[PDB]
RNA sequence: CGGGAACCCAGGUGGAGGCCUGUAGCGAUGCUGACGUGCAAAUCGCUCGUAUGAUUUGGGUAUCGGAGCGAAAGACUCA
RNA sequence: AAUCCACCGGCCCCGAAAAUGGAUGACGCU
RNA sequence: UAGCAAAGAUCUAACGGAGACGUUGGAUACUGGAGCGGGGAAGGAUUUCGUGCCAACGGCACUCG
RNA sequence: GGAAGUCGGCAAAAUAGAUGCGUAAGUUCGCAAGAAGCAUUGGCUCUGAGGGCAA
RNA sequence: UUAAUGAGAUUCCCUCUGUCCCGAGUUACUAUCUAGCGAAACGACAGUCAAGGGAACGGACUUGAAGGGCUAAGCGGGGA
RNA sequence: GCGACGUCGCUUUUUGAUCCUUCGAUGUCGGCUCUUCCUAACCUAGCGCCGCAGAAGACGCUAAGGGUUGGAUUGUUCACCCACUGACAGGGAACGUGAGCUGGGUUUAGACCGUCGUGAGACAGGUUGGUUUUACCCUACUUAGCUGGAAAUUGCGAGAA
RNA sequence: GGUAUCGUGAGGGAAGUAUGGGGUAGUAAACUCCCAUGCCGUGCCUCUAGUUUCUGGGGUUUGUCGAACGGCAAGUGCCCCGAAGCCAUCGCACGGUGGUUCUCGGCUGAACUCUAAGCCAGAAGCCAAUCCCAAGACCAGAUGCCCAC
RNA sequence: UACGUCCCUCUCCAAACGAGAGAACAUGCAUGGGCUGGCAUGAGCGGCCUUGAGGCCUGAAAUUUCAUGCUAGGGACACA
């Protein structure tokens, strides 16, 4: 895990940067949040949500699925104290478990996600 | 039921004005006889911040690794005048003290300390005591009490003192000398007064006291914030829009019983301006003085000429002149507010805290801006002749 | 060890400016960098580097 | 009127309407805003409804106490 | 040269616990 | 003590005065022609005007009202 | 990030003028309708027409 | 049953946002201090707690524990 | 691990009584916000023990120390699902908490409906619209000062960690 | 006596806590550590971000000073950028300590076993300590300076 | 008549007001220069771009070093 600052609290519609006919990601809710009070559980860049699509194929719609953030449209401060960030969110629709699950990513990868998910770097164009 | 995590620490009350601005060691290490006599405190002066960049160590993710920028602080330090040797009973109600001899010459900033004018004054602080210094029974009346200083005594306490004239700063807008008793950690008291009674009257400088790569305690004063409200001082929570009276408050601050209010309960008052520690602050470099080294800020990787000043000097402070320190991260003070080092309670022993350190990086670039430049000779390669020199040297 | 700026050109010595990943493609670098967000605010607005006073190309086609 | 054995396709003209936007006027929806020892024994702000009309308004003039008057809330009839 | 098989009787051990700090009335007493 | 917090910000000279006040000059403004305009009805009835005055009344003050 | 706030989009934002292009469901054929929805706007020098007074 | 109309009641969607995650900074005007002016509602006396008992949730009683005095700004727990 | 049969102690966020306090007024549930408290332990924490080989559960004890979420529908409490989580334990504090907020439910005066009633009207039936004042006083707390003080302002009264 | 400086510290407060990872090790599984993250806490402003009454610099809009220059009015016109300051789990730093006991594994054995006396041992726990406050705990702590009468 | 403290002024690591940290011929204050940094090419002029990263602003609730300018010392207790 990484020091990321977080972008996407729940209820955030990311867009998928995966070709498995999905377009949102209305975050449901992080995998991996431990509780606090009043808190909205907040994605960060390596972070796996769980989705609902809210556009898209139907054959995934109606249903609670996983993804893994791509790409961040907040900046955080790389711990080698460079701040980046990116055009857009964007997030792979994954496997339970963890697992690619769709067309090789249409969009630049980040690094704190590749390496928190040996899957999704062997599909990303370009890694940034 | 439902309920969350208290807000606020409740081991930090009262949120009270600190009693001075003098950063003040509470308590001084466990004396550790099987250790030399030495120095464990030193008042520095909050110059400002900067950031820097290490070559990591320490193997784990972000470690050994590709470099990393880590805040800094650059905390001007001054050599220290000892004055005094200060000796405790260790009595059944604690430490109580047992005489002070002073020095023969006690500097003339010091002796501002105890007053209030010092202008309209008569400058009498230490008058008859050096007078009785140059007697006989001065001397008796001296070694008196150094004799005593082994007898009675366990707790031995140079007091020592800031040069300020030595500190050309003006921004630090006093004369006096913040006087402070610092902690002898050698052993064998008989052997620790050895040292007190050397370097009495003599300089202290910071290297003397601490080294390079290890850990210190920053005893220090924070920065006031006068009364702030509940939201601030505690953090509590914004009531909703829709609040009438407003909404930065506590709404319940007490049940029907205890029909008193709590000391728990959060409320507005003095906010800052408190007595804080921040235990192991790392020091990562104790660079010397401008006059004797004035390539304070190039290490091994900037062979370029550089100091610490950044570029139109640190903002609201000036130019640091003097055996500046640099810790790493925050400390707690606004600029020119003295704060006092102390060598670390904690056991220490770790991976993550006794490992030594190479600076391959330090940032000049001015404080005041966006600061592109290091080190000014840069500037003026990306510029030209622009008309302000150019009406100037062209002009002649 | 100083990343040039991408729409000024200025030194961005490191842990001052803010990088930046455009959502398309760049064999040369996929990470823009500004050191001032006047730079960038200046660049999603994209003008060009030349026709502004205080930029480096600038000062290659004004200064000759 | 143009244009083609029925009366449709369009072009203008004209300026209707308890029509629309909106100023005054007249109202008072929301903020359950601000005041609530008021500015005020009901006001203030912004929003808002209507604004050729079953409209608003002046003066005069009618109808009042077991009564009058009311597009009716037991409303109003000198707090 | 003592050692048993069953029970009667408590003082006393557990059975048994709450929410402001905490009451033989307080200290304290053994 | 609460308060004297909605609605126009007075600034200056030299003059007067027993003294923040007034007057004049200059300055910057505000109302902005559904007006802090000029006239009337209803109502009020000397509030007009001038010269004084300054006790208490003008919720501060006043040499002014 | 975008109603996860809250009894409730309350409040605030947002929308916006003009012009041009388009504009469904329904329907008491009048409407709905400013539907929705797009599009262009500056400054400048111009070039067009658009009219009263006779051989 | 219904087109139109609706400061009507209701639900969703889009946009939009400090409603919120989670708050932060700025601004007048106040509060604050001052000069001038100056009220009122209210008022037995008052006025630190815990426990006991009690018209059974005490400011006074009982037994303990705190408490030097006088103070300015707050707040809203209590003074049923 | 409990279950026949059963019983026996202690239990209040319990179902109701009682009519003791309050009728010259203790202002109504729920929330918001914030603080506290308890353990009958939900989580972590400590061994214990089994048909507890690893794995992984299994039973139990000790501990209040820390922790115990975000949403959808509901005014709700509760309930229910959604999803995270180490788990989303159970309570008190006047059913903690309106001179703190909110005003959704109770909520009257308008109105509609259902049943009832000859009618006016009734319903603890439904629906919609519907005041939320005052701290400037004492203490509590919170910070901010000042000044006295040892026969705690007095005797000279005398006690030095 | 005053005034001044340095301390003492009775007493009160009190806080750090979760999770993953690597590691040796599919080992008649964890455990000093190594590594992060999260929350909480206390700070900070180097960076990043927000903020602008530096109304800083610019641009622009209606009106307006005869017009530029320059301004001004629009209770800060609007807009872009903006240092300083403040501030963000939006940034950043820091928060790994000693005894004491009970559960308990157990020791000696009496009158064979842990306890009847003699006893180690240790998780929490409490207790100090670090930490925050500071003699109405009235400091015969130490120390600087000094009167008149 | 003592050592001193306090007020007035100034400074600002402090601040609602007190209090605090200070200074009290000092780099103190005020200007200017320089640095640093914002903005983005100034009125005017030559041939619209050129002069020109220009002009302006830069410590002020209070960025940093250099030159010149002025620069209360009076009160109140202490004190009898
Ligand atoms: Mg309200
Ligand atoms: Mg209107
Ligand atoms: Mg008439
Ligand atoms: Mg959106
Ligand atoms: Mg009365
Ligand atoms: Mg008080
Ligand atoms: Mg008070
Ligand atoms: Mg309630
Ligand atoms: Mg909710
Ligand atoms: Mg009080
Ligand atoms: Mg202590
Ligand atoms: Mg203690
Ligand atoms: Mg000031
Ligand atoms: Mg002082
Ligand atoms: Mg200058
Ligand atoms: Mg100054």
């Amino acid at each position: 895990r990484f020091r990321v600052s977080v972008a996407l609290p729940v209820g955030a519609v990311v867009n998928c940067a995966d070709n498995t006919g999905a377009k949102n990601l209305y975050v449901i809710s992080v995998k991996g949040y431990h509780g606090r009070l009043n808190r909205l559980p907040s994605a960060a860049l390596g972070d796996m949500v769980m989705c609902s699509v809210k556009k898209g194929k139907p054959e995934l719609r109606k249903k609670v699925l996983n993804a893994v953030i791509i790409r961040q449209r907040k900046s955080w401060r790389r711990k080698d104290g460079t701040v980046i960030y990116f055009e857009d969110n964007a997030g792979v629709i994954v496997n339970p478990k963890g697992e690619m699950k769709g067309s090789g990513i249409a969009g630049p990868v980040a690094k704190e996600s590749a390496d928190l998910w040996p899957k999704i770097s062997t599909h990303a164009p370009a890694i940034v | 039921k439902f309920e969350h995590p208290r807000h606020g620490h409740l081991g930090f009350l009262p949120r009270k004005r600190s009693r001075q601005i003098r950063g003040r060691a509470r308590a001084f290490p466990k004396d550790d006889a099987t250790q030399k006599p030495h120095l464990t405190s030193f008042m520095v002066f909050k110059a400002g911040m900067t950031h820097i960049v290490r070559d990591v160590d320490r193997p784990g993710s972000k470690v050994n690794k590709k470099e990393v920028v880590e805040p800094v602080t650059i905390l001007e330090a001054p050599p220290m005048v000892i004055v005094g040797i200060v000796g405790y009973r260790q009595t059944p109600v604690g430490l109580k003290t047992i005489g002070t001899v002073w020095a023969h010459h006690t500097s003339v900033e010091f002796r501002r300390r105890y007053y209030k004018n010092w202008k309209q004054s008569a400058q009498l602080a230490f008058s008859r005591q050096k007078q009785f210094a140059n007697t006989k029974e001065g001397k008796v009346a001296e070694a008196r009490t150094l004799n005593a200083f082994a007898k009675k005594a366990s707790v031995i306490r140079v007091i020592a003192h800031t040069q300020l004239r030595k500190l050309r700063n003006h921004r630090v807008g006093v004369k006096k000398a913040h006087v402070q008793e610092i902690q002898i950690n050698g052993g064998n008291v008989a052997a620790k007064i050895a040292l007190a009674k050397s370097l009495l009257e003599k300089e202290v400088r910071v290297d003397s006291v601490f080294q390079q790569s290890e850990a210190c305690d920053v005893c220090s004063v924070t920065k006031g914030h006068g009364t702030e409200g509940v939201v601030k001082r505690w953090g509590v929570a914004c009531l909703p829009r829709k609040t009438h009276r407003g909404l930065r408050k506590v709404a319940c601050i007490g049940a029907w019983h205890p029909a008193r209010v709590m000391y728990t309960v959060a409320r507005a008052g003095q906010h800052g301006y408190h007595h804080r520690t921040q235990l192991n602050k790392k020091i990562y470099q104790i660079g010397r003085s401008v006059a004797v080294e004035p390539n304070q800020a190039t290490t091994t990787y900037d062979l370029t000429a550089k100091t610490i000043t950044p570029m139109g000097g640190f903002v609201g402070y000036g130019t640091v002149r003097n055996d500046y320190v640099m810790l790493k991260g925050s400390v707690s003070g606004p600029r020119r507010r003295v704060m006092t080092l102390r060598r670390p309670m904690a056991p220490q022993t770790s991976r993550h805290l006794k490992e030594k350190i190479v600076l391959k990086f330090i940032d000049t670039s001015s404080k005041i801006g966006h600061g592109r430049f290091q080190t000014k000779k840069e500037k003026n390669q990306w510029f030209g002749p622009l008309k302000k020199d150019r009406i100037r040297r062209e002009e002649r | 060890r100083t990343i040039e700026c991408e729409f000024s050109h200025f030194a961005v010595h490191p842990g001052h400016g803010r990088r930046y990943v455009p959502f398309a493609f760049l064999s040369t670098k996929p990470v823009l960098t500004f050191s001032r967000p006047k730079c960038f605010a200046l660049y999603m607005r994209k003008k060009n580097p030349r026709f502004i006073p205080w930029t480096r190309t600038y000062r290659r086609i004004h200064r000759k």
